[PDB]
């Protein structure tokens, strides 16, 4: 079993830039190498077969090179849409091996959260469960401190947070905190706020809101 | 113009078996030679096996993982490849991929799990009463399972500043799911917004109005 193990294991780089990406085959497999890109949410697309052949429609601003063990990916000025994840794969001999694979994030400026917050609906409530959202949009960098409040109260262990992949145009973070509560529990209390810590912010941002107004 | 479209992903028991279709188009099918990967969620691309063509016999090979348990066949008439797995394990959970070794298809989740399959419930996330103008909007998809439901926003033509973020498994071993999307505050009296969710291993199809809330 043909081993390939990458370098680096992820990679943070600014917007033009060039990106080198090696991939290191336990055996000699020749030039019989191929580079995938796989962008979140979607299929591996081939970039590169026999080490250094561009598949078609490919952009040239992608290269692969190597013969024998060592190979190399590179990509010549770094585009906001090339955030991914980046596979190096051998096939000269069966079983067809991957590499572990290198997550390619992009260094940026710092961009604060817009918050908002959301009460749950009245057809939830029907259900006998409430769920509270607070939506942090449109930030950099990702650390980002989410506090849930209810009169006062900071809820611990009753949330779940939800982080989109860097965005394909301004390489931005969206992150989605639920509270969830039972309806009982709910309609006890009065004030519901989240409170957000993020670097792009002189001091913490409150969104609330009262039960009913 | 290369399409490549798999079918027959779902739920099933362990212990249990499942076959998958991989239909084909834009290249002489026969010359190809057809593969399956596989992808477990946030985790690595896995080879699954390759079938060679009629001028090599059909040969077949396999990842050690699913040697004696998964069969890849073709059928070049109907322009279609095959992935029948048995002696499923929850370890097999994937999101399973066909190529001809040059595209891939869009993919298809295989989940081997006991638990039942159970339809959302379609919350708005409704905008509030505010000037700053940027206003947030959304549903949230609650307690479904297994994997996976989409969303898109008016029938697909609304979407710049769309969020659709990734599923959380709760405590209950239940999935949730929000989208949110960012729109003009002037536009909240006169532009419907509806989001489309649909969960196809429950027969679930839902489109929510979100406004905002008297």
């Amino acid at each position: 079993d043909i081993q390939m193990t990458q370098s680096p294991s992820s990679l943070s780089a600014s917007v033009g830039d060039r990106v080198t990406i090696t991939c290191k085959a336990s055996q000699d497999v020749n030039t019989a190498v191929a580079w995938y890109q796989q962008k979140p949410g979607k299929a591996p697309k081939l970039l590169i077969y026999w080490a250094s052949t561009r598949h078609t429609g490919v952009p040239s601003r992608f290269s692969g090179s190597g013969s024998g063990t060592d190979f190399t990916f590179t990509i010549s000025s770094l585009q906001p849409e090339d955030i991914a994840t980046y596979y190096c794969l051998q096939y000269i001999n069966y079983p067809y091996t991957f590499g572990q694979g290198t997550k390619l994030e992009i260094k940026r400026t710092v961009a604060a959260p817009s918050v908002f917050i959301f009460p749950p609906s009245d057809e939830q409530l029907k259900s006998g469960t409430a769920s509270v959202v607070c939506l942090l949009n449109n930030f950099y960098p990702r650390e980002a401190k989410v506090q849930w409040k209810v009169d006062n109260a900071l809820q611990s262990g009753n949330s779940q947070e939800s982080v989109t992949e860097q965005d394909s145009k301004d390489s931005t973070y969206s992150l989605s905190s639920t509270l969830t509560l039972s309806k009982a529990d709910y309609e006890k209390h009065k004030v519901y706020a989240c409170e957000v810590t993020h670097q792009g912010l002189s001091s913490p941002v409150t969104k609330s809101f009262n039960r009913g107004e | 113009e290369v399409q490549l479209v798999e079918s027959g992903g779902g739920l099933v028991q362990p212990g249990g078996s499942l076959k998958l279709s991989c239909a084909a188009s834009g290249f002489t099918f026969s010359n190809y030679w057809m593969n399956w990967v596989r992808q477990a969620s946030g985790k690595g691309l896995e080879w699954v096996g390759e079938i060679r063509s009629k001028s090599n016999n059909y040969a077949t090979h396999y990842a050690e993982s699913v040697k004696g348990r998964f069969t890849i066949s073709r059928d070049d008439s109907k322009n279609t490849a095959y992935l029948q797995m048995n002696s499923l394990k929850t370890e097999d959970t994937a999101v399973y991929y066909c190529s001809n070794r040059y595209y891939y298809g869009q993919g298809t989740l295989v989940t081997v799990s006991s638990a039942s399959t159970k339809g959302p419930s379609v919350f708005p996330l409704a905008p509030s009463s505010k000037s700053t103008g940027t206003a947030a909007l959304g549903c949230l998809v609650k307690d479904y399972f297994p994997e996976p439901v989409t969303v898109s926003w008016n029938s697909g033509a609304l979407t710049s500043g769309v969020h659709t973020f990734p599923a959380v498994l709760q405590s209950s071993g239940l999935y949730s799911l929000s989208s949110v999307v960012t729109v003009p505050s002037s536009s909240l009296g006169t532009q419907t917004y509806i989001c489309n969710v649909n969960h196809k291993p429950s027969n679930t199809k839902v489109d929510k109005k979100v406004e905002p809330k008297s």
